[PDB]
């Protein structure tokens, strides 16, 4: 019978910007939780709050029963805040209080990056010099990179790391293969990437 | 949280039974079990009140059998494993029927066959001089293949101790195969150092890959190697070359 609908199903954010997540439900509920689950798939309780406000840190909620909807508010965001948001309900009609998740927003938070120098580079194995992977790296965070149509290359998503002492962030996928034909001025030819992305000679 | 649950990892071939184990919170009087499958929002498997079972999901079969015999710990055995078991299987308590507290889950894959079990191999490839050269900045890859199940950590070492800054690993395996049942995974991890750090030859950086695998009581008739939980390893010395 409760149902539960969470809006927006998507969301993109850049680093620092503000966003409403909304959860609405189709009947009273005695209990409802927001929870974040991380990129790994773990599951963090944010908030209980079948009613009222609550705050914490940059998040806060607020619950309006009587018009059954919650609303998860983020502020100031940063790139660990990306993952799926759950809300989850019980019934007032059953007194076991299972919760009944919704299908989640998910976040994607990209990464300010100070000055992008997109580039390709190549890596040799510290063992030996007969193995390799491209590494394109230092691209703006809206730089989207797709898997390759050679089923012998495999390309990874791409993952900002934050150099924090340096106050420095950057954007990075691999891409490598089994094929002694692999080369890096080839391997990310499925991804639109910067007209002046830097692909050194040697 | 206060909620745990044993084990964290689990690997079983199917047509077996598995038995995982949720310790709520002390004088929580309320406790559930939900699944979450790859990619969703969990789903109520049941609940009890002190000892009594009060509420199973209609979905599922007469082979998930859960107990909590005392009121305190549950124990929720799957018999007949499938395949479509695979999921994280998470446990919650409650006082008295209000707020939740989640444990920390058992991950449990499902195989056609313990021979389909296999380590990572795990290497580090060095920074390019093309990159020292034009950011004065240095990166290391790790990669790490041709494993299964996708149970792994990758943690970075510099000079023996675990760092974060600097690092990041791709937030999920991809498959080597991925229209292969059972496919073997890969997962990479960058860590970038200032050029100056790398070229110096007294520091060492270690890519270390702790894989969940077979257990001591699993059988193994294959004549490879028995693939038990292990940490793989691959590391580099700087250099100013």
């Amino acid at each position: 019978g409760i149902q539960v609908e969470q809006s927006p199903p998507d969301l993109i954010l850049q680093e620092g910007a503000n966003s409403t997540l909304r959860c609405n439900f189709s009947d009273s509920v005695n209990n409802l939780q927001w929870f974040h689950q991380n990129p790994w798939g773990q599951l963090i309780n944010l908030f209980y709050i079948p009613s009222g406000t609550k705050q914490n840190g940059r998040l806060s909620a607020t619950t309006v029963a009587t018009e059954r909807y919650s609303l998860l508010y983020i502020s100031s965001s940063q790139t660990t805040d990306s993952g799926v948001y759950f809300c989850a309900v019980d019934s007032a009609t059953s007194g076991t209080y299972k919760y009944i998740f919704g299908t989640g927003t998910r976040l994607k938070v990209l990464a300010n990056i100070q000055n992008p120098d997109p580039a390709v580079y190549q890596l040799r194995d510290s063992k030996s010099s007969d193995k390799s992977v491209c590494l394109f790296t230092d691209f703006d965070s809206q730089t989207n990179v797709s898997q390759s149509k050679d089923s012998d290359v495999y390309i990874t998503d791409k993952c900002v790391l934050d150099m924090r002492s340096m106050d420095f962030k950057s954007n990075s996928a691999v891409a490598w293969s089994n094929k002694s034909d692999f080369a890096c001025a080839n391997a990310f030819n499925n991804s639109i990437i910067p007209e002046d992305t830097f692909f050194p000679s040697p | 949280t206060g909620v745990s649950q044993n084990p964290r990892h689990k690997i079983t071939k199917r047509g077996q039974n598995v038995t995982f184990r949720c310790d709520p919170i002390s004088e929580h009087n309320r406790l559930y079990w939900y699944r979450q499958t790859l990619g969703q929002g969990p789903e109520f498997l049941t609940y009890f009140q002190n000892e009594a079972q009060l509420e199973k999901s209609r979905l599922l079969s007469d082979r998930f059998s859960a107990e909590r015999p005392k009121g305190s710990f549950s124990t929720l055995e799957i018999q007949r494993t499938e395949q479509g078991d695979s999921a994280m299987y998470l446990c919650a308590s409650s006082l008295g029927g209000y707020e939740q507290y989640f444990g920390p889950g058992t991950r449990l894959t499902v195989t056609e066959d313990l021979k389909n079990v296999f380590p990572p191999e795990v290497a580090v490839f060095v920074p390019s001089e093309a990159e020292i050269s034009h950011t004065q900045k240095a990166t290391l890859v790790c990669l790490a293949t041709g494993f299964y199940p996708d149970h792994v950590e990758l943690s970075w070492w510099v000079n023996g101790k675990e760092v974060h800054s600097g690092v990041c690993t791709d937030p999920q395996p991809l498959k080597e195969q991925p229209a292969l049942n059972d496919s073997r995974y890969a997962l990479s991890s960058r860590l970038r150092v200032s050029a100056t750090f790398w070229q110096d030859p007294r520091n060492h950086f270690r890519c270390q890959v702790q894989f969940y695998g077979l257990s001591e009581n699993d059988e193994w008739t294959q004549d490879r190697a028995k693939p038990v939980t292990q940490i793989v390893s691959a590391e580099a010395w700087g250099r100013a070359d």
